[PDB]
């Protein structure tokens, strides 16, 4: 538990430790899309997560 | 894309096809005053009464073309081929004749594409296409009310489908949804056409004819629809968000008049004039969506079309034994202001010169009517294209002794 709680507090990166460990949470900019692209047809919205070795 | 590639056809019903048969196509289209009894003429119903007693005439036609298209320093050319008419004609009485046939009215064809790249690095491609047209199938009759005077009518079924698309594609992107809006207009109604002709016996050998033709203003049954497709691909159909609209379509009042002089059955000359009241038509659509409304009001808008044409044919010494004495020689030229309104101003202005032959089959009365036409369309404003179009035109008036009895 202490190691998991310590790794949750790192701020340069996020982890994905699977067996009931760590998830990562993302905040989408829905309000900005709703303001800037009103009247458009959305053809694609792409989100990418990428990792270290 | 079976009759045109001119990108002017993105406006209106396309460009109107002249249902000018073999003799008129070489003679500049002077079809109102003509009474050439060996070939069919649907453009003026009063012309049917000239047919010989025992005959049945079956005319058809093809045409090839090469459009040189130019604008903004770019030059390109495009080649299509068509089917321009098919019609039967026969006599019912010493004073009445009837015909039935199949004719084009207007056609559309254009593909105009584009490829781009934004400053952010995204490449994208657009594609604006169009297809279809309006067609006409008719039954008509003409009668002699006096020894000099004939009148007639054409009653026609009048149907078609014009489809016009806009696309937005992103080549190289892994997975995305393409946007395409396909506005379609199906039409199915009827059309009436009226005509009369009068012939005068000048100087005992010549004859002079005058003809007029008229068709009334009309409002068309239709099925206008505004489809937007989303997510279609090489593997999937996407989704279609259809939208059905209460659009109004019309045909204008049309007037035409002309004459033909004739001498010793060796020479004929004539000239025609016609005007179509397109600017006095109430096209429109009702909807809550301004984008659609603006498109309709900018794509279906017109100006008055007028046409001026002159032509002649000459048949020298048709009883002498030499085949070039049996060949009908034809010439003509014409001028038109097309009905296109682009921006607020009128779009184009066109000129044409025509020539052709009248090759007869020996030991028969069939005629092969090879003809050719050069036409130039000039854009009247700097942002529009110019066209130089060339076209051969094969057509055969079959003719056989049909209603004979012992």
């Amino acid at each position: 538990p202490e190691r998991i709680d310590a790794l949750i507090k790192e701020d340069k990166n996020t982890y994905l430790k699977s067996p009931a460990g760590i998830f990562t949470e993302a905040t989408l900019p829905i309000s900005d899309i709703q303001n800037e692209l009103t009247g458009d047809t959305l053809n694609a919205v792409k989100l990418t997560f990428t990792n270290y070795n | 894309q079976n009759n045109t590639n001119s990108p002017y056809t993105r406006y209106g019903y396309g460009d109107l096809s002249d249902q000018s048969f073999g003799n008129s196509k070489a003679m500049g289209g002077i079809a109102f005053g003509l009474r050439d009894g060996a070939q069919i003429n649907p453009t003026n119903p009063a012309s049917y009464t000239a047919i010989d007693s025992l005959t049945f005439l079956f005319e058809g036609g093809v045409s090839l073309q090469n459009m040189n298209i130019s604008g903004g320093g770019l030059k390109l050319n495009a080649k299509n081929a068509s089917f321009d008419y098919l019609a039967m004609q026969f006599r019912l009485a010493p004073w009445m004749a009837m015909s039935v046939g199949l004719l084009p009215y207007s056609n559309v064809g254009y593909t105009v594409s584009d490829s781009q790249t934004t400053d952010n690095g995204l490449a994208y491609s657009r594609s604006f296409t169009g297809d279809g047209g309006l067609h006409q199938m008719y039954v008509g009759a003409g009668v002699k009310v006096l020894k000099n005077l004939s009148v007639g009518v054409n009653a026609s079924y009048f149907w078609g489908d014009i489809t016009r698309t806009r696309g937005m594609f992103y080549p190289g992107t892994s997975s995305y949804d393409s946007y395409q809006r396909k506005m379609v207009t199906s039409i199915s109604d009827y059309k009436l056409d009226f005509g009369a002709q009068y012939t005068q016996a000048l100087n005992k050998k010549s004859s002079l004819t005058i003809g007029a033709v008229y068709s009334p203003k009309h409002k068309l049954n239709n099925d206008y629809t505004s489809i937007v497709i989303m997510g279609a691909s090489s593997s999937s159909y996407g989704t279609e968000y259809k939208d059905v609209l209460d659009a109004t379509f019309e045909l204008p009042n049309t007037f035409g008049v002309g004459f033909t002089y004739n001498y010793d059955k060796r020479l004929t000359v004539g000239a025609d004039y016609s005007l179509q009241q397109w600017s006095k038509t109430n096209f429109g659509v009702v909807t809550s969506d301004e984008n659609v409304r603006q498109d309709f009001n900018e794509t279906f808008t017109y100006c008055d079309r007028t046409k001026i044409s002159v032509g002649a044919e000459y048949i020298p010494n048709l009883i002498g034994r030499s085949y070039f004495a049996h060949i009908k020689y034809r010439l003509g030229a014409y001028y038109t202001t097309p009905y296109y309104k682009i921006d607020g101003k009128k779009a184009s202005r066109e000129y044409g010169v025509t020539a052709g032959f009248g090759l007869p089959v020996p030991r028969s009365r069939s005629i092969l009517s090879i003809s050719g036409q050069f036409v130039r369309v000039k854009g009247l404003e700097t942002n529009m294209v110019n066209e130089n179009i060339f076209r051969v035109s094969i057509g055969l008036t079959f003719n056989e002794r049909w209603f004979f009895k012992r």
